[PDB]
RNA sequence: CGCAGAUAUCAGGAGGAACACCGGUGGCGAAGGCGGGUCUCUGGGCAGUAACUGACGCUGAGGAGCGAAAGCGUGGGGAGCGAACAGGAUUAGAUACCCUGGUAGUCCACGCCGUAAACGGUGGGUACUAGGUGUGGGUUUCCUUCCUUGGGAUCCGUGCCGUAGCUAACGCAUUAAGUACCCCGCCUGGGGAGUACGGCCGCAAGGCUAAAACUCAAAGGAAUUGACGGGGGCCCGCACAAGCGGCGGAGC
RNA sequence: UAAUACGUAGGGUCCGAGCGUUGUCCGGAAUUACUGGGCGUAAAGAGCUCGUAGGUGGUUUGUCGCGUUGUUCGUGAAAACUCA
RNA sequence: AGGAGGUAAAAAUGCCAA
């Protein structure tokens, strides 16, 4: 079990402008990574997913690159 | 909700006696205190004591266990419950295990053992059976 | 279906429906049920403080509301799928399974119907009865770096394993099918039958309430020992496979 | 075609001025379970809530004596039932 | 110890005692 990075006090604030922050959590195929592989908590994973979907909508991330 | 505090007393006692606990803590009422007095007098419980809690008094009863781990109480059953209430005449006083147990009856003179009520000639509502 | 230029590949356009990865034995909801994104309106729950009211609680006959899918009415829309319906194929026969098409329907708006293996096959409320290990939401003491699923305590939710106890058995076991109290619904052998008649509701399909005659000496639940399987696993035998020689044809 | 189950015999058992059959009720039947049953799979939890009447009710002080309990009087005809 | 892929044309019936 590895620690959820956002739950740490140093944890960066989650938002969909940050491109590299989400890049760390989307695979090379353009898909969202899983909780078991990433390690973040349920709430932070949900925030990640919504942010990635929004960034995909505003064309800052590709659909299935 | 809590509709029968006396049956709650009896089932707490029964469960603790079946689980071999030594002490039992209840919310306190005068009727429960009198029932514990009768149980102590008839030798079913060792001793009982009232103690003060945040919201009121509390009944703590110590259970009696035989030297060979035998229990001092074989059964514990209520009789006159809300809904069906049981009243008994002086000439119809219930007997438990052919008189080897005790039936606690509420009378105008107070809580009495069935032997006491038959001796005094009064009758009333039968609360519970102990054996 | 193509050779009248198909399938394939590239570019552009039209339209409908469902929302990959996140996404699970995880969340919310009373139950049906609910996951593309954003905004607006809106319901419930949980934790801590305990400032307020001071038993105002529980259940609930009839009743009222909600209630998957299919189905119905009116008006839209209709890509994919697809009852019915057509051919093809299989077969003794295929009104089936398989293939190629394909209407209602599935979608939207506003209304009907009111049934499901609508299931945890487990009505609601309350108190008590050994524990162990996951996970979801929130509070807090101690190691404390005070980074940390560090570890503990407490409340609420959801799984697994497990004593006592219960059960016919399987199993349930603090989320009880355990020990108890209150209120409600229901059962009284299998068919006939959730059917007939009567009544209420419905546009209809139908739903709800609900018998009797006659007939049977059983219908059932759980578990055991065999047998069987066009169930699985491991093995053999001139069983197959690789070969040699026949029988089935002729006369006796 | 080798019946203690049919018919007849012997023998036996039970009753006896009776002995059997039918009809009807109660029992056995805890099989309508008040005493004294149940609903996961045997029959049986309404698909789920809200709420009317009803049922049910936490801790404690005082009062009433309706329920409850004790005693006494009247009544509960006779016959019936039970004891002498 | 963990784990992936592949794997069936058609095949009906059999009387009621011991
Ligand atoms: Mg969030
Ligand atoms: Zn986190």
């Amino acid at each position: 079990t590895r620690k959820c990075v956002f739950c740490s006090k140093k944890g960066q604030t989650i938002d969909y402008k940050d491109t590299a922050l989400l890049r760390t959590y989307i695979s090379e195929r353009g898909k969202i990574r899983a909780r078991r592989v990433t390690g973040n908590c349920v709430q932070h994973q949900r925030d990640i997913a919504v942010a990635v979907k929004n960034a995909r909508e505003v064309a800052l991330l590709p659909f299935g690159s | 909700t809590m509709t029968d505090p006396i049956a709650d007393f009896l089932t707490r006692l029964r469960n603790a006696n079946s689980a071999y606990h030594d002490e039992v803590t209840l919310p306190h009422s005068k009727l429960k205190a009198n029932i514990a007095e009768i149980l102590k007098r008839e030798g079913y419980i060792s001793d009982y004591r009232t103690e003060d809690a945040r919201v009121g008094k509390s009944l703590v009863v110590q259970l009696k266990y035989g030297p060979s781990r035998e229990r001092s109480i074989a059964g514990l059953r209520r009789v006159s419950k809300p809904g069906l209430r049981v009243y008994a005449k002086s000439t119809n006083l219930p007997r438990v295990l052919g008189g080897l147990g005790v039936a606690i009856i509420s009378t105008s003179s107070g809580l009495l053992t069935d032997r006491q009520a038959a001796r005094q000639g009064v009758g009333g509502e039968v609360l519970a059976y102990v054996w």
